[PDB]
């Protein structure tokens, strides 16, 4: 979707990765060692979407121990791939918030009945089934035996955010980055990289503002290949694209980029439908920002600041746009008629025709009181626009509300956004859902088994209580390309006060290991023997009985909380508690003498502001003025280079060499 | 001149507020100007004229208004000097109106008034009207003194009678055969929203078609006025068209056309004029706005007031002048 | 050229022409009479283009082949009829033929005469078509030959009473499509002008467009063949040119928001064809980096929208430019020129790859790096940059001049007969900085002769056009100005893709030599051509059952007036009008072209009815630029759909509305808002 446009619209932000082989080192024949320099590039960091890899598709292992092993093989693949030096951060989705719960019912409501049809464990993934407890514990066998084997991973801290920590799994990582901006010892060139699927990760990154960002994928349309996206080079684009003339205010990139991923969220994302005007596939975010442009010199001021709207500025912005989608409606039906007989050559809303807006509420709403109508369509202005700003937050300063959510399955037309000064916008950030909770408000009629079973009977009964929230069938509104591409499974929406005190009912007849899988918790950190702050922990955490230890930017840089954990022994040993197989590398019991596990917890939060930090040291510029010209002028249209260096921090100069500098006036009159 | 493009630019009526002088009404509202005039038409002509009636447009507009629109004060000198009732505003009534003409939002709107026929005009001829001087008339004020103006020879019953007019400006260049077609009066008031401003649309555009059509000026170039002094939308109007337009409304359709009853009224009042005065005899006309059922015609007395009256409206200049007409 | 950028940007402004005849009224089909109802809608004004109609050569796809001048004239006599018969003009007809044109013109076509010359001569390894020039002996016949013609259309038709023809020939001095130009402009300064007098032009030029916008008169259209299947005895489909449907378009587009100055349409619009001017034109070289078929005109549309928000007015204001503004928008267009010069490089290197799937020396490589030091020197052969330096400062200045000298010719006439570009190529985008610095000055001057003209004009190959006694100054090796008449000239190929479109380099004419050589022959020409060798003021022809007949004959011819300030009239024409000569309405117009029966009979007829009188325009005046007073406008065409497709539509490259033509209504405004009339517009008809 997203990413073909990216990889076409901005071609020198994608570059394969050079795995080199085996024996990495010729010569001498040396196989691969952590120590040895990365042909990719330095880099300090790294964090892992456990999500693409607990489920990469590929539609083959069928029990749980068949592909612990092939996760744990895969997983240390993509780790020498990269070769961080400092942390690895490991994020496993939790509890996420109401507002994903519905757009995640219809994924699973969706694939039930896919099962039914195809009649004529894919979802134990989610928290909360007995395989995250598996997993949970599977990684914290793989972090020690790494550390303690490997003498390249001396000096390596790993982090485990398993499920039971509140929150989504990018949610996590982008919540750590903050935390670590708030210090202010913090290095300011301290390369990231972080691992996923998803396409919000490449806006995300840029969220962060740490320029030294890259991001690691396996190529889509392709031992895989895997494609390195270098933000930074990104970074370069935007700053030219984004770089217009006569502006009443100083120009600001950073603030820039901040409007630039906020278009990004109308066109799409995971937590409200699309504009009916607007689609991605239709290069809809080009739409955005050219109106965009054009309308920014009027305004005195961006359109958002570190992530909190301007609602003058925005009501402005999609003005123009509801100005635009009457040729946009005429466009997609002549288009798509002009396409009915491409192929041949070799109804309710006609949105074409004029006065749809009547007709649109009217239909999706089997009603046409015209009260009603200004009712409903005023109502969903106040409701969108809490969402925009809701996501806004979510992406800047963590989770603003556990309990919001969208509680209509269409968007407004562009033109309905008016009088937006006038609303109000109010959030309560409560508390994340328990595991359970979570699971039968997404688990469809299909997947009890994963639920435990006292609670089955509230899920399948007909006497049920809330049966009323589980129906075997829906209607499938259309509403899309051709029959169910993008079908909406109406399903009526979770009552959380009915809910909550349904379930509260089956606490008591639950078991004591269930019940410790009830409960929200933080996540951990461990250290090698050989690392630096293990006699500084155990001194502290171990001899001195402290029950908190504060840290800073440290060796390796991480920061936060520490706290010993009760759990652990010194004198036990850990035991792989899965099966070992054949045609497997054997993983022996290690003592808990070589390593140290603690529990972890991030510093206190505060007002992230988003611009770039002191003595930051840029890179060179890949951009020629060909490479920013056919960008600037050229509109629309239709690979070893170099990466051991040109990746990190080249020269040692927080600014640059120009005008009368006299290290600048050197240079220029060296050649003269 | 007025393109259709300056209406659509908004213009605003409203700056230049604190420049707006304008003099006093006791020296404009006298016959000197057509006491002129008349000298020199008995200069070339040699024998007093056959006219009777020689007044200004305003009180000819107020007594038409009258029947409908009673809903004025005044006192008019009635002198009969040789055999022509010079009718004017009574000198001391002149000082009195003073005090009643009294606030900010009238002069607001006479201010208003004045800028767009200051906008829609131009002191030259379009073709040698340099472009310099088109782009400046934002940039001038607002003088309520300098008029252009000429005498009227209309006619009512047997009577002919004399009417000085203040023209706001000509067309498109003066025509030296028939100068009444091509004149212009320039008027504006607030936009029309709903039935009651309508109908006060149509009580102005009966008294702007009684004062033109006293005139004989054919065009109403008619402004529109938003709340905050600015000029939205402009329209035109014909004299003639004015009573079909009026009694032919489809928007609330409902009596009779008080254009017949107000020019019988006016040529009533006209024979009561030439048939009470014999001869040079000062009286004052005065109409109370409680009174609605009558016109009060006194005669003054004591041989003071009315030889200050008669000094006051007429100079002696004129007075000398008909001593040799005679001759 | 740019005609199919206008057709394809602009497709609702074509229109085909309804030519309908024997319209079977009243169920017989007889023959349209001329006081016949329009169909393509009531015209005031038709201002022909004789050049339009006089070349021979421009149509040599079929075989009309003109070998004798009785023939070619009837058939542009037959040709007029038919185009006058299809327009139906109610007020004047003028009548352009091209005078002696202004010193910076003939020079645009010695380049196109030495050609006809050059490719002739390889040829010989048909008539004269080089003989339709001032000056000829054939403009003489065929200056009196249209003047019967005007005579006899007037004393036949009747519905020609109220017509007035105004001749002006190629004796009077300048250029064609300039005197129309001119004549409307002082009919624009009387006051007492009709702001509603539709008018319309038959012509072949492209400029024609960009002029009709110039005069600004809304109701305007241009007269046009049909020029798309006419490449293929039947008759020709001609095209209406609705110049105030275009205005429709322009308003749209040009509508920047956001400006700290007011909005202006019609200012907009001069800067519009400002910019037109740039891209293409016959006055001065295009620019280096600019191509209309590249669709540059386009491009600097662009980079005009953008630069208006910054500025603080607009580029020119009544043909007067502002060189600060103008430096904004050159400068802003040369960070491009870079791209264009690789982009268009490499486009044809992609081009030439499809056919290869199917199947002074240039070397500059514009599309390299550093071209702008390499290009000065590959032209004028002088690697010293202190002689580039000079060089390429001063001639810009020369283009600067141009640039206002042409925009003054289309505003207020031609401001100088002097000027001339004295360089053959135009300096990049780069180069133009420090305008406001530079200082500009014309001066009017004198037309040249027209036979001095003639030999600045014709080639070595056409001697017998000139006269007999000039041939020894102009083709023998003794003559002084010899040198000014090479047999061969240096075509420089300039990495075209065809010869034909190349620079044919030839030395500029030095004015002193090229007349004090003629003032010693002027004693011995005969006075036949002494006659032909003077400029004279245009002719009025009036027709006896006019309504101002009667008023000249009274003042002409009874009260021996010498000049009648005619002023307005019946028909529109205003100026001043003389007697010719001695001349007497009793004598007979003959007929010069000796009709051969081939085409009709022409009677002939004497010199009673009809009466000519010398004219003269209105004083000079400084001309503005905006629409008049109590225009009305015509009925919109455009119902939101172009309205869009045209803001958004970004490339759409993919029955005649006579109703829309003429003024419609008569208020002057439109009802919007408050304006009592528009409330019974809208609520009246609501309740």
């Amino acid at each position: 979707a997203l990413f073909r446009w990216l990889s076409r619209k901005y071609p020198k932000i994608i570059s394969p990765v050079i795995q080199d082989e085996d024996v990495d080192i010729d010569g001498e024949s040396r196989p691969t060692r952590y120590e040895d320099p990365n042909p990719n590039g330095e880099l300090d960091n790294l964090y892992l979407d456990m999500n693409g890899i607990v489920h990469p598709c590929s539609h083959v292992p069928e029990t749980e121990d068949e592909m612990m092993l092939d996760v744990f093989a895969y997983t240390e693949n993509v780790i020498m791939m990269a070769r961080p030096r400092k942390v690895i951060y490991i994020a496993v989705d939790g509890v996420a918030p109401r507002a994903k719960m519905n757009q995640q019912r219809s994924r699973r409501f969706r694939s039930a009945q896919d099962a039914k049809d195809a009649n004529e464990d894919s979802n134990a993934i989610t928290p909360g089934t007995p395989f995250m407890h598996r997993l949970a514990d599977s990684l914290r066998y793989w972090a020690a035996y790494k550390l303690t084997t490997d003498p390249g991973w001396s000096g390596i801290e790993v982090i485990i955010s398993d499920a039971s920590v509140p929150g989504e799994g990018e949610h996590k990582i982008m919540s750590y980055v903050r935390s670590l901006r708030s210090s202010p010892k913090h290095d300011p060139n301290t390369t990231h990289c972080i691992y996923g699927l998803a396409a919000a990760l490449i806006f995300l990154g840029l969220a962060t503002h740490e320029p030294h960002f890259k991001i690691l994928r396996e190529d889509v349309f392709a031992k895989t290949p895997f494609l390195w996206l270098h933000l930074n080079i990104l970074r370069e684009y935007l700053q030219i694209e984004l770089n217009v003339p006569g502006l009443s205010f100083p120009f600001d990139l950073e603030k820039s980029i901040d409007d630039w991923v906020f278009i990004c969220f109308f066109c799409g994302n995971d937590f409200l439908p699309h504009l009916p005007s607007l689609d991605v596939r239709d290069n809809s975010i080009t739409t955005l920002v050219t109106i965009w442009k054009q309308i920014l010199p009027t305004m005195k001021g961006y359109l958002t600041t570190d992530g909190y709207l301007n609602l003058p500025a925005v009501e402005r912005l999609l003005a123009e746009l509801a100005k635009k989608e009457d040729y946009i409606f005429r466009k997609r039906y002549e288009d798509e008629k002009r396409s009915l007989e491409n192929q041949k050559r070799r109804e309710e809303i006609r949105l074409w025709e004029p006065g749809y807006r009547k007709r649109y509420y009217e239909t999706k709403f089997h009603t046409k009181d015209p009260q009603k109508v200004k009712k409903i369509a005023r109502n969903m202005v106040q409701k969108y626009i809490e969402g925009v700003s809701w996501v806004l937050l979510y992406y800047y300063q963590g989770c603003p509300s556990w309990n919001w959510y969208y509680p209509y399955h269409y968007a407004p037309f562009a033109a309905d956004f008016v009088n937006l000064s006038e609303l109000k916008i109010e959030f309560v950030e409560g508390t994340p859902f328990r595991p359970y909770e979570q699971l039968m408000s997404v688990l469809p009629a299909a997947s009890s088994h994963n639920l435990p079973d006292v609670f089955r009977s509230l899920m399948s009964d007909a006497n049920s209580e809330i049966i009323d929230f589980y129906p075997e069938e829906f209607p499938l509104d259309m509403n899309g390309k051709k029959v169910i591409w993008q079908a909406i499974p109406l399903l009526p929406f979770i009552d959380e006060n009915r809910l909550l005190k349904a379930v509260q009912s089956k606490y008591d007849q639950l078991t004591e290991d269930e019940k410790f899988r009830n409960t929200n918790r933080s996540e951990i950190l461990v250290l090698g023997r050989s690392h630096s702050h293990y006699p500084t922990l155990v001194k502290e955490l171990y001899e001195e009985g402290k029950d908190s230890y504060e840290f800073q930017v440290d060796s390796s840089g991480v920061s936060g909380v520490a706290i010993k954990l009760q759990s652990f022994d010194r004198s036990g040993v850990l035991r792989l508690p899965v099966k070992q197989l054949e045609g497997y590398r054997h993983y022996p019991d290690i003592s808990n003498r070589d390593f140290l596990m603690v529990e972890f917890k991030q510093l206190p939060k505060s007002h992230a502001k988003s611009m770039i930090l002191s003595g930051l040291i840029p890179h060179l510029r890949r951009l020629t003025q060909e490479d920013k010209d056919s960008i600037l002028y050229g509109g629309t249209n239709f690979e070893n280079a170099d990466f051991k260096q040109y990746i990190g921090p080249h020269g040692k100069s927080q600014y640059l060499p120009r005008q009368g500098g006299y290290k600048a006036f050197i240079q220029i009159h060296s050649d003269e | 001149y007025l393109p259709d493009g300056d209406i659509d630019n908004s213009i605003d009526l409203s700056v230049g507020s604190k420049h707006f002088l304008l003099g006093d009404s006791v020296e404009l509202s006298k016959l000197d100007p057509i006491l002129l005039a008349l000298k020199e038409i008995e200069k070339e002509s040699g024998a007093k004229t056959k006219d009777r009636i020689i007044t200004w447009r305003g009180i000819m507009r107020k007594l038409l208004t009258l029947p409908y629109d009673s809903e004025e004060d005044f006192v008019l000198d009635v002198v009969s000097f040789d055999g022509q009732l010079f009718i004017q505003f009574n000198v001391p009534y002149l000082k009195s109106k003073d005090v009643q003409k009294q606030t900010e939002f009238h002069k607001k709107l006479q201010f208003s008034g004045y800028k767009f026929e200051k906008m829609a005009t131009l002191p030259k001829p379009w073709p040698e009207c340099t472009r310099k001087e088109i782009d400046s008339r934002a940039k001038s004020k607002c003088n309520n003194i300098e008029q252009y103006g000429a005498i009227v020879r209309t006619g009512i019953s047997r009577i002919k009678i004399l009417i000085g007019g203040a023209v706001a400006c000509t067309a498109d260049y003066y025509d030296e055969n028939d100068p009444l077609s091509r004149y212009i009066e320039l008027k504006t008031t607030r936009t029309i929203n709903q039935y009651k401003d309508m109908i006060a649309f149509e009580k102005k555009l009966f008294r702007t078609w009684a004062q033109c059509f006293l005139l004989g000026i054919p065009k109403i170039i008619y402004g529109f006025r938003d709340d905050n002094c600015i000029l939205r939308t402009v329209e035109e109007f014909s004299t003639n068209d004015i009573p079909l337009m009026v009694k032919n409304n489809p928007l609330n359709e409902q009596k009779e056309n008080c254009y017949m009853s107000s020019i019988n009224f006016y040529g009533a009042v006209v024979e009561w004029l030439n048939e009470s005065v014999k001869d040079d005899q000062v009286w004052k006309l005065s109409y109370a706005k409680r009174n609605r059922q009558y016109l009060v015609l006194k005669e003054v007395t004591d041989e003071n007031e009315k030889q200050q009256i008669v000094d006051s409206a007429i100079p002696a200049w004129f007075k000398e002048w008909r001593s040799e007409l005679r001759n």
